[PDB]
């Protein structure tokens, strides 16, 4: 129907932090550890 | 007591019209508007090789 319905709202603000990216193909991709970062000293088991 | 009920969203998608000159298939037939070929009996091609 050439809906404007979904959203289009705000655009919110924007931060710049540490990460990592790779190029698999096209589709441009984070990388994450989670076991250093937060799991450190916790014991709970990694997932 | 309130109790009530959500409806959170709503998506949709758009039916992609894909335009057959806009296709990598074009080159491999000079498709030809006609309007005629309701009336029409028959045609033939010669080829003079």
């Amino acid at each position: 129907n050439r809906e404007t319905l979904d959203e289009l709202e705000s655009a919110p603000q924007t931060t710049r932090v540490r990460a990592d990216l790779v190029a698999i193909g096209d589709r441009l991709v984070f990388l994450e550890a989670l076991e250093k970062r937060i799991y450190a000293a916790t014991n709970v088991p990694y997932p | 007591d309130v109790e009530f009920d959500a409806l959170l969203g709503s998506y949709c998608n758009t039916l992609s019209l894909v335009r057959f000159l806009e296709l990598g298939l074009s080159v491999a037939c000079v498709c030809t508007k006609f309007p005629e070929l309701a009336y029409m009996n028959e045609g033939r091609v010669q080829f003079e090789v």
